[PDB]
């Protein structure tokens, strides 16, 4: 057992007995458990494993993201929090003079995303639709990093809808979508970005999600 | 004098077009007062503290962030317009956590965050509450509906029997299912029509096919008219549409009560 | 032994297939007899004289004018079939004022007739009661079955209109009208789809529309989704049905009570 | 006012004081109206006027009707008798030695057919469907001529069908149906009967009846 550094501020890799390779981040509350995730001990500190078949960032990562957006003291603007698996990592590397405001539609995912905040003072929950950022426009705050991952056929001008009103200037966005060419194959999202934003990178996300990719953006 | 009206948490902030305060009513730092006032502010409902402001204020024109406060305040006697995604707004969302410091919400930014967090944990709360509340008024809704329902099958079924049993008085006791009795009428009207081959598209056996052709051939009933059965086909058709919108209620009800 | 049955007012005739008479029992003149023998014999009994020659005669094969006949004496142990339109009935027809003073049942032929007139006027009156009978039992039950959707009409609309106002309360004051606010429902579901220009097919004049849209403006109610709505619009879909299927059996009933 | 013998059997014509020509039957039952039609007064004798404008028959017969197969001491079967408008004129024509059996479907309108032979000993009223001649075998009798007037999609079968249980051979069969040639215009009903029957004469009903033809044939 091993822990090492990654390219990426705040992201580690587990190296195990058996000879496989782990995405890790420290934990942010020592001892308590999130998502059934494995808890590590190495050196005196304790991270929480990454496990990229539940999260799509970790896929990015170990699909080949070349640079993260999420860093120490990023602000980030989540939108599909969901029961709380990916933020709860993003809460780890932002570590406590970041904040992640978390928004999310539906009551019984939210419920359990209560559980995860209370014990995180940089995780703020909100009960919204992100169809309407004028409905949290009163709480949060403009950030650094726009993360969106909703299951909508419309996810990516809601994205930009979301962006003009939170997003900083030169800040970026990720957002998630549903061989030989390289971003022909996505040209509609691609180009309706375009029109003010500035594509970075777009990655497939398979073995790890079959069904999503990834776009990494930058507000013009 | 053109203003924009900020309304936040940290609470009512007047701006120029330059994004420079003009002046500001802050918020009690009450979870209770805040949650509650954030609540209305969805529906367009002004802040008390934006009320006081634009008193000691009262600008030329409003511009407000949330349309369905326009004509709210347009009750008030302002001129007000709406801009969605305002550089001025960003102007104030830039500098937030220092601006709570500065028209002194919070004493330092540990205490804005921690407050901030204490906030958002009771505003969701509270609109769990309400959206659980609301959905299960919806459900109970669905379950009279059943209720309804049912209680008109059996309605409109004991109809169809009393009515079609002018025509063919022994199936009554030979069909215990509404549905099945319905569908009968339904699909094949004559009692000279019921063949074996039509019964079975029912999924009845040997037995009850044979029972049922026999009463058809002894029938004591009357001979009736296409108008007739016709007229009786409303009634039949009705309580399989009825069945059929029950089925559809109950997986609305699983699906919403899950 | 094959033998072809003939059946008339003048009683039970046994024919060979070259039409001649092997034995014959007169029916009794008696109008009421005849009538109600008549009668029976079209769902296929057949005459008591019928049952009293077959014994005394007793054929290896008996032909038959009503197909019906055949199954009801297949039960008394005879080999039956039909013959539609045969030879020999004709022959039984073209000698028929003679054959009745033949066989006993008139004296002469101006009796005969008048004995023949006499009935031809009971067996329609007979027919005619009859008729009129089961022509307003299936009128009672279209008259029941109206007023067993009344009912049903009022039950559903009052459960639209309860589970309805959880989105748009105001509403239910507004509409008078069980069958207008079905069709609002119906039609546009969520209240912020509510226009002058969609209300006018409802025909709504100026102050009925401005009215309804200034409460759905300042509405009270809750936001709902599509699978909310979709629910409610079974039942009112449902009423809109049957309002639709009262007026077709109002229709109906006047064509038949005419 | 004069009445004048046709050239059928028992058929007259009135001479009017206005210069125009009415058909005309003998009255089997004096002083007694049946359908408002005028009773006339020539030589001792009583005569109803016969409308056709109100009977399909009359109307043929100024069409221009070769012969007439209704004369006196005539048996007849009528399918489609009504109210009684046109079979108490054959009821005239037949006198008391012939019989007319009247077979009626409707109800309302056998009421009224019992009004006519009730004081018509020649007329045999039956509420009966022509579809079915087994349900009134037993009551009628052969006939010369089957009379048949029905408002039917399918009157040409039903005739056929009744005419192999009750019409002599050799007899006739009168049947209402709904510019320069002569019978090609009917050949679907005029071959239906050749299949057993003989055409003798169709008659265009115009402009008395603008809705029906008249077919007279022959059974072989
Ligand atoms: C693809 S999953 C997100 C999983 C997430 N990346 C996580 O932390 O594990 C989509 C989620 O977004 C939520 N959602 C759907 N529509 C939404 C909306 N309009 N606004 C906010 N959340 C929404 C759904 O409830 C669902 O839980
Ligand atoms: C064209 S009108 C007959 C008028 C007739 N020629 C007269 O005496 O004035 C048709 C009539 O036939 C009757 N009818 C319809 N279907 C019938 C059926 N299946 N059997 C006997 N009569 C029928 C109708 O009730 C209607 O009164």
């Amino acid at each position: 057992i091993t822990v090492k550094q990654t390219n990426m501020e705040n992201i580690y890799e587990c190296e195990f007995n058996d000879g496989s390779f782990r995405l890790c981040t420290r934990n942010l509350v020592p001892n308590f458990n999130v998502y059934g995730e494995r808890l590590i001990k190495y050196e005196g500190v304790e991270y929480r494993e990454w496990n990229a078949f539940r999260s799509k960032l970790a896929g990015a990562i170990l699909k080949g993201l070349k640079t993260n957006p999420i860093r120490k003291g990023t602000k980030v603007l989540y939108l599909g929090a969901a029961s709380g698996t990916t933020i709860s990592h993003v809460s780890d590397i932002i570590e406590l003079n970041g904040k992640a405001y978390g928004v999310e539609f539906s009551p019984r995912v939210v419920r359990e995303l209560l559980l995860v905040a209370q014990r995180r003072p940089n995780i703020f929950p909100l009960l919204a639709d992100a169809r309407f950022p004028q409905s949290y426009k009163s709480v949060v705050e403009n950030v650094d990093v726009l993360y969106v991952d909703i299951a909508q056929p419309d996810q990516t001008d809601i994205a930009i809808y979301n962006a003009k009103f939170f997003l900083k200037v030169n800040g970026d966005m990720l957002l998630v979508i549903k061989k030989d060419p390289k971003e022909i194959y996505k040209t509609e999202v691609e180009k309706l970005e375009n029109s003010n934003f500035e594509t970075i990178q777009i990655i497939n996300l398979d073995p790890y999600d079959k069904d999503h990719a990834i776009v990494l953006s930058k507000y013009k | 004098v053109k203003i924009y009206l900020i309304e936040h948490v940290i609470g009512a902030v007047a701006y120029d077009e330059n994004g420079n305060i003009v002046d500001y009513i802050t918020n009690p730092r009450d979870l209770g007062k805040i949650t509650e006032e954030l609540l209305n502010n969805e529906k367009g409902i002004p802040f008390s503290a934006t009320v006081e402001l634009l008193k000691k204020v009262n600008p030329q024109e409003v511009v407000v962030e949330n349309e369905a406060e326009v004509p709210k305040l347009q009750a008030l006697g302002y001129r007000v317009s709406y801009e969605p995604y305002s550089k001025v707004s960003r102007i104030f969302r830039e500098s937030l956590p220092k601006v709570a410091i500065d028209i002194k919400f919070a004493s330092n930014e540990e205490d804005y965050y921690n407050f901030l967090h204490e906030l958002s944990l009771e505003y969701t709360r509270r609109k769990l509450r309400s959206a659980a509340q609301k959905r299960d008024l919806l459900a109970i809704q669905a379950v009279r509906a059943m209720d309804d329902i049912d209680k008109t099958i059996n309605l409109f079924s004991e109809r169809l029997r009393e009515w079609y049993s002018i025509h063919f008085p022994e199936l009554d006791k030979l069909i215990e299912d509404h549905e099945e009795y319905a569908t009968i009428v339904s699909r094949f009207g004559d009692r000279g029509f019921l063949t074996i081959d039509s019964l079975k598209e029912l999924g009845f056996n040997e037995q009850r096919i044979n029972r049922i052709l026999d009463a058809a051939k002894k029938s004591i009933g009357a001979d009736i008219s296409e108008d007739d059965l016709s007229a009786m086909r409303m009634i039949a058709n009705t309580i399989l549409d009825l069945y059929n919108i029950r089925r559809n209620l109950n997986n609305y009800l699983e699906g919403v009560m899950k």
